[PDB]
């Protein structure tokens, strides 16, 4: 090759690596962070970000009288001088003492001893994770950061000989570091838990630190939040000595009537991560924090004074960090404290920084959340970003209250205030400022999230769960209310969101129906707890090993598996494999028998029903395994054991097909000689009842403590039926013309030995329980003599079920076309006093996808883990479900 | 993101034509000079050939052992590289790798295992190896053409000490691996499962 | 013609760096002040991948621990941190002279451990294959390190032996060898003793194992 | 009957320690729920140790709340050495 | 003292067989730190150089107060990786103790 073409490839490699390194630099310094979730509790009844949006958009003024349950001497501490205050109303969280101690594992002792800042912050973080489409329980072990802007407002009062009740927990319950630490401890997060003390700027500084941590790869996701609560009214008294609080309590932000600043409570948290990570993981992006900046003023006229130069510098630094021109943003969530000193300085800083070269028809629209709820304090910036996020989402800037006129202290003649709401070529961008009293100015820039199907599975279960039944009812009511205000949501998307993006709690319920006319009433009946046809409820077991159960005959009905053959492709594939295995050892096809094709034999014949039952059971068990329910044990019943022997891995498909087909064919001559009769009695009573007939009859199967099947000759069977009718015993004759598990099979014994010849047994992968021996059996021992004994010796289903329950097994999934042994299994379970729950797959005249999903939902409600991804899908459109319905209780410290 | 995916392998008796396709997705395929490099089983890398970019002329060069028999072409419209292997010889069995860049192989494909021989499909012939008389025992699989063939001791129950060696091609053109276990100084069965012949041979090893 | 040579093998451990050196037979420094050399890695079971080009320029996506160095004829690839993922075959391959006939023998890299002598076990030819019409005798070595132990059959046949080497173990990083010698029925029944002589750096003496049935 | 009484005593003591003062949380201590899941620390652990030892007159280890996290496990442990 | 997390004798016996708690103490300690390139350009006498640093969180440990071994070794490894060093390159350690 020439030298030129040789060096060309090296140049190409070099420039590609150069581009890769430059892109690495760009994503390592100027990476856009994605706000994937948020959660706020602010005064005025606001509990969700949507509550905040409807509050601020409506122009509601969320300032009301002081709380009366906090022990304050509210009638006495009002004086419009020495140690009193001249304000009688501010933004308060009257439910600040309300907290769900049990949900997070916290004790009432620790809860009352714990700062309400931590109590609010835990719930806010949990809701923020839930609103991001993330399951908080699945966040355990992840490198998730926690950055909280909080402060020691004083709830236990360490300087005052902390009370006897909160003794021992006044460090853990009140250190400001533990406010961030407890989130990670409860949620199991691994990223750093750092709390920031910066007075009225801590939350936005925490967002800055979270952004820097995520950009450096120290975290995968992060919690950037703030909290403010007022255990004592000192913040009003200390700031009343200087005329800093407004006389009426309204934060007249940037208004000519600006005369002070009223404080307020509130918690506000964001769950954020890298934008590329959000796109890769398929999380919904609410907004994009492009850049951030923080600095100081230092040379301010007094320590607690502002500085226009510092505010301009941080604004310009934030703009440069995001790589955005000042004219790019068309809105600012100014601090807007309302002070006479602070407002003109902030307005001058905004005018100098942002509005200097903007077009003559797009002024910068300035507003403040403080006019609505008052000064939140630490949680001010992280609430302002929520306000701007929802303003971008709804495409309208809400009005800022109490602006009778723009303040005359600044020359507006570029920038205009949001006196009334205003509506909105290029992405929407907005700034937020969190200037503090300690001089730490902060500023962030947010941008509109960038613009981002599968067929609907029928009868998609809707899953609900909660820690307690009352919480479950609250969850159902909340979901019903949410679905009422929605124009025709997609039910499969709701099913996916409920199954995947919400924790499975203890008390569970499910709604399985294929029509969008019963789900509403079912949700209601769940809400008031009434029963419903398409509703299932239960208490999931913490631990327990799973069992597959394979009964013998009886679980047959025409058309079984017909609907599943069309609807379910996995079941069709398994039936096809069974048919291919069976073809060589029989003179017809399984699919024709199941589909009821013309001329195919019916289920009356013994030789065709048993292979059909085997194939259906094996296919159903494999479908269960495909849905993620891998058995911990398998048990059978007569011919069903062969199917169990296939699922355990001891017998290949060909060997099991050979055994079942040849065994049934060798059982054909027994037809008409005798039959079975099921009578409900103990084993000893049946045994001593069959004594006069001697060898004619025998105990065919001990299904349960009060359910035994006896097999024998037709004449003796009728004689015993008449005797039971005389004795008033509920004896039922099974529809079978052949007396299996009786002496008659000896007549065909050698032929049975021919049925199992040539097989290749293997050790069991899954522990198989032989109903003949009554305990686990090695897989290699399944020889011809074993199968002959299975056909001949009495089944001991009750004994092996008792032994299996003794081994910690707690779930019994019948893989039949219709439950036949569920009664006996439940009888044994209640006899031994265990908490095991029995389930079935299909039911008579019910074999479509709806019944399959009903069985799966019942199993999940009983506590069996189910891979809902396979049932529903890998990824559907995101759906915003309501957060957890906490059952709160009052927790406050008394003097 | 750059991706190269090969295809068009499979068993081929000697002395016929074959095509190896390799599709590229994630870069400008036209500008790059495109190379094929083979690697025989157990041997080192051995460059086969390459083609220049269409801008340079699109001409081809090949390794000394593949004059005329082998050919390179490229569908630039759909961006696939084609290796046409005419008149395969018995020693051309290898894992042909698809690579970008004539002189600098910056990225490589997954590699297509092309095996060529005149042998047809046979089933295994398992022989025993009696223990010496600290104890070792094995069974040797012999006379199987296609691959893979699995060996499991006591139907997979035995896992510690099992050393299933790689298959080796005899001069007759038949593969013969061997499985051995070092037992600590009960019955020891080995099962040879050969899917192409659907064989499930079993055998005991005893002195 | 330019020729490049490196050490045949270089055992390494996670816990201490390493340096794979190699020398060319000619000054690879081109007139444009670039050593037209590249370094590639081939992991077991994965395709080869580029590590270094033009002597020292590292490729994007490669771990930073790798670093090429040297000039003229002498070059080296220094790895600061050794990991199990980095085990494989490292090829230092020139590009000054084209076309390149082959990469070369490369330099196998494997987990280093304490020396262990092999467990020699000569096995008999089963009578069933003797009546089948073919004779085969297998010599076994297990739990030895490093590879490269040479086995020879004294009957001194050197045209009927085929060897198979197991890959390095995941647990204890051992190696094993199996050498099979095949002979015809008439050829088998000519000598009444066959010996396998094995030599290994971990063996004090060439421990031979014999078998006398004929 | 002894196991039921011991479980009742353990539940009562755990509820009393878990509450700052003064029924809802008395039933919140089911036999299956782990004590750590109820939010128990070293301080409440030693308080339960002292209370249970005083009730049973037996010197127990200072970590008889996480070595046997379920209340039923604590009942089994008490019934063992008694 | 309610948590019984203090030494009765008051001494902070670190990593000792007779250790039975900790003890608090007042103190202020500050460092004026700068980029090494900037320090060399300005000529300031560099007293030492922090090469790498890392922080993490215990997570779901046995308690909020109790530590987590896995998190501790993880942050040590992260600090080493940030520093570009290995475990053998560190001579001593100022343990928290
Ligand atoms: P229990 O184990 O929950 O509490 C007992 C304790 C107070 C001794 C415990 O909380 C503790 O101190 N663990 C060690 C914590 C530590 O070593 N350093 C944290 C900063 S002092």
């Amino acid at each position: 090759v020439t030298d030129s073409e040789k060096v060309a490839e090296y140049l190409r490699r070099a420039t590609l690596d150069l581009r890769a390194a430059r892109q690495r630099i760009r994503e390592l310094e100027s990476e856009p962070i994605a706000i994937i979730g948020m959660a706020c509790r602010l005064p005025g009844g606001v509990d969700s970000p949507e509550g905040l949006w409807e509050l601020v958009d409506s122009g509601t003024d969320a300032i009301a009288g002081f709380p009366l349950d906090r022990g304050w001497d509210v009638e006495g501490m009002y004086d419009p001088a020495p140690g009193k205050t001249y304000v009688k109303e501010a933004g308060f969280l009257y439910d600040a003492g309300e907290f769900d101690a049990g949900f997070f594992g916290i004790s009432p002792r620790e809860a009352v001893s714990m700062d309400p800042q931590q109590r609010l912050m835990l719930e806010a973080s949990w809701e923020a994770f839930e609103r991001a489409g993330l399951d908080p329980a699945r966040q355990r072990g992840t490198a998730t950061g926690v950055f909280v802007g909080a402060t020691a407002t004083g709830y236990v009062s360490p300087a005052a000989e902390v009370p006897e009740g909160a003794e021992g927990f006044a460090i853990t319950g009140n250190m400001t570091a533990v406010t961030s630490g407890r989130i990670s401890y409860t949620l199991g997060l691994q990223g750093p838990a750092v709390t920031i003390d910066t007075a009225c700027s801590s939350s936005l500084v925490a967002l800055h630190l979270a952004c820097q941590s995520l950009r450096q790869g120290e975290c995968t996701t992060a919690l950037a939040g703030g909290v403010t609560v007022m255990p004592t009214p000192t913040a009003f008294t200390e700031f009343s000595r200087q005329r800093g609080l407004a006389p009426d309590g309204r934060c007249k932000s940037f208004a000519a009537a600006a005369d002070g600043t009223n404080w307020a409570e509130g918690v506000a948290v964001l769950v954020v991560e890298r934008l590329s990570d959000a796109r890769r993981n398929g999380h919904r992006v609410l907004a994009v924090v492009r850049g951030t900046a923080i600095n100081q003023d230092g040379a301010s006229n007094g320590l607690s004074a502002p500085n226009d130069l510092a505010q301009e510098r941080v604004i310009r630094s934030a703009l440069d960090n995001a790589g955005l021109t000042a004219s790019d943003v068309d809105a600012v969530e100014a601090h807007g404290t309302g002070t006479t000193l602070g407002d003109p300085i902030e307005a001058q800083a905004l005018l100098a920084a942002y509005g200097h070269e903007r077009p003559a028809h797009r002024p910068l629209r300035v507003g403040s959340l403080k006019s609505n709820i008052g000064h939140a304090g630490p949680a001010a910036g992280v609430a302002g970003v929520i306000k701007m996020v929802m303003a971008m989402r709804h495409g309208v800037l809400p009005r800022s209250l109490h602006i009778d006129e723009p303040t005359p202290q600044v020359d507006w003649s570029a920038v205009t205030l949001l006196t009334e709401p205003v509506d909105w070529d290029r992405p929407r961008r907005a700034g937020v400022s969190a200037f503090g009293i300690s001089g730490t100015n902060a500023h962030v820039i947010l941008e509109q999230a960038p613009t981002q199907p599968a067929p609907p599975v029928p009868a998609a279960p809707w899953l609900l769960s909660a820690k307690t039944p009352a919480a479950l009812r609250a969850q159902a009511r909340r979901l019903h209310t949410h679905l009422a205000r929605h124009p025709h949501p997609d039910p499969t998307d709701i099913a996916h969101a409920l199954a995947t993006t919400r924790t499975p709690h203890e008390h569970r319920a499910a709604l399985v129906t294929d029509d969008h006319g019963t789900r509403g009433p079912a949700l209601a009946a769940l809400a008031e707890g009434a029963p419903d046809a398409c509703l299932i409820s239960g208490t999931a077991l913490s631990k327990g090993r799973t069992v597959f159960v394979f009964p013998g005959q009886g679980s047959q009905w025409t058309g079984m598996g017909r609907e599943l053959l069309h609807t379910s492709p996995e079941f069709a594939a398994y039936i096809a494999e069974c048919e291919t295995a069976l073809n060589d050892f029989v003179d017809w096809s399984l699919t024709d028998v199941l589909r009821g094709t013309e001329g195919a034999p019916g289920y009356d014949r013994v030789d065709v029903v048993q292979p059909a039952l085997f194939a259906v059971m094996v296919s159903l068990a494999r479908l269960w395994q495909h849905h993620g329910i891998h058995p911990d044990a398998v048990i059978g019943h007569s011919q069903g054991e062969i199917a169990a022997a296939h699922i355990a891995g001891a017998l290949s498909l060909q060997d099991a097909a050979r055994i079942v087909a040849l065994r049934s064919q060798a059982l054909l001559p027994l037809a008409g000689l005798g039959g079975m009769t099921s009578l409900a009695l103990p084993h000893d009573q049946a045994l001593q009842l069959i004594q006069p007939w001697g060898q004619d009859l025998s105990i065919a199967s001990v299904n349960g403590p009060h359910s035994t099947v006896v097999s024998g000759t037709t004449h003796a069977l009728d004689e015993l039926h008449t005797t039971c009718d005389t004795q008033g015993v509920r004896a039922r004759r099974i529809p079978v013309d052949y007396a299996s598990h009786s002496a008659q099979v000896e007549s065909i014994r050698d032929t049975v030995l021919q049925a199992a010849t040539g097989i290749n047994p293997q050790p069991t992968t899954i522990p198989l329980y032989s109903t003949v021996t009554g305990q686990p059996i090695d897989g290699t021992q399944l020889d011809a003599d074993y199968w002959y004994t299975n056909l001949r010796h009495t089944v001991r289903f009750e004994e092996t079920t008792r032994a299996l329950l003794g081994s910690g097994h707690r779930h019994f999934i019948e893989t039949t076309a219709h439950p036949v042994l569920a009664l006996a299994l439940e009888e044994t379970i209640e006899a031994t006093g265990s908490d095991a729950r029995v389930t079935g797959t299909l039911r008579r005249d019910h074999g479509d996808l709806t019944q399959l999903h009903t069985a799966l939902a019942t199993a999940w409600t009983h506590g069996i883990d189910v891979d809902w991804t396979a049932v529903l899908g890998d990824r559907r459109t995101p759906f915003e479900l309501p957060t957890y319905a906490f059952q709160r209780q009052r927790y406050w410290l008394e003097p | 993101e750059v991706q190269l995916v090969q295809s068009g392998g499979g068993l081929v008796q000697p002395g016929r034509s074959l095509r190896l396709s390799c599709t590229a997705s994630g870069f400008t395929f036209g500008d790059y000079a495109m190379s094929w490099v083979r690697q025989a089983p157990g041997k080192g890398l051995e460059w086969v050939g390459f083609i220049r970019s269409k801008a340079y002329g699109g001409t081809t060069e090949y390794a000394a052992s593949v004059k005329g028999r082998f050919t390179i072409s490229r569908d630039d419209s759909k961006s696939i590289a084609y290796l046409q292997m005419n008149s395969l010889k018995t020693e051309d069995t290898a894992v042909y790798y698809c690579t970008r860049g004539g002189t600098l192989f910056d990225y490589w494909g997954q590699g297509t295992l092309v095996t060529v021989s005149s042998a047809s499909t046979k089933g295994p012939s398992v022989f025993p190896l009696a223990p010496s008389s600290t104890a070792a025992l094995g069974c040797l699989v012999k006379d199987y053409f296609p691959e893979p063939v699995t060996v499991s001791w006591n139907s997979g129950a035995l896992t510690s000490g099992v050393h299933t060696f790689p298959a080796v091609l005899q001069s007759s053109g038949l593969y013969s691996l061997s499985s051995v276990v070092t037992v600590p100084s009960q019955t020891y069965i080995c099962n040879v499962n050969h899917k192409p012949s659907n064989t499930k041979v079993d055998k005991k090893v005893e002195p | 013609v330019v020729m490049t040579q490196s050490p045949l093998s270089l055992p390494v451990t996670p816990g201490e760096p390493a340096s794979i050196s190699c020398r060319s037979s000619q000054s690879l420094l081109h007139s444009n002040g670039y050593n037209y050399l590249d370094w590639y890695l081939q992991k077991p079971g994965q395709s080869p991948q580029l590590l270094i080009y033009l002597g020292s320029n590292r490729a994007s996506g490669v771990p930073d621990r790798f670093s090429g160095s040297g000039s003229g004829t002498d070059f080296t690839l220094k790895i600061s941190r050794v990991e199990a993922e980095d085990v494989g075959v490292y090829y230092c391959m020139q590009s000054l002279q084209t076309p390149r006939l082959t990469f070369g023998p490369g330099t196998k890299v494997d987990i280093k451990r304490t020396v262990a002598a092999p467990s020699v076990f000569i096995f008999p030819p089963s009578d069933e294959q003797l009546k089948s019409g073919t004779a085969s005798v297998v010599c076994l070595l297990n739990n030895f390190y490093p590879r490269g132990a040479k086995v020879q059959w004294k009957v001194l046949q050197s045209g009927n032996s085929q060897e198979s080497v197991t890959e390095q173990d995941s647990k204890d990083s051992t190696y094993s060898l199996s050498s099979t010698l095949t002979l015809s029925k008439a050829d088998y029944e000519k000598h009444k003793v066959y010996a396998c002589e094995v030599t290994h750096q971990g063996l004090s003496s060439p421990v031979t194992k014999s078998f006398n049935r004929g | 009957e002894r196991d039921r009484a011991l479980l009742e005593v353990v539940r009562g003591n755990a509820a009393s320690v878990m509450s700052h003062g003064a029924t809802a949380t008395l039933e919140a201590v089911e036999p299956t729920r782990a004590f750590r899941d109820l939010g128990f620390d070293s301080l409440m652990a030693v308080e339960l140790r002292n209370r249970i030892g005083a009730a049973t007159g037996l010197r127990l280890a200072p970590t008889l709340v996480f070595d046997h996290p379920t209340p039923e496990a604590v009942v089994r442990h008490l019934r063992a050495e008694l």
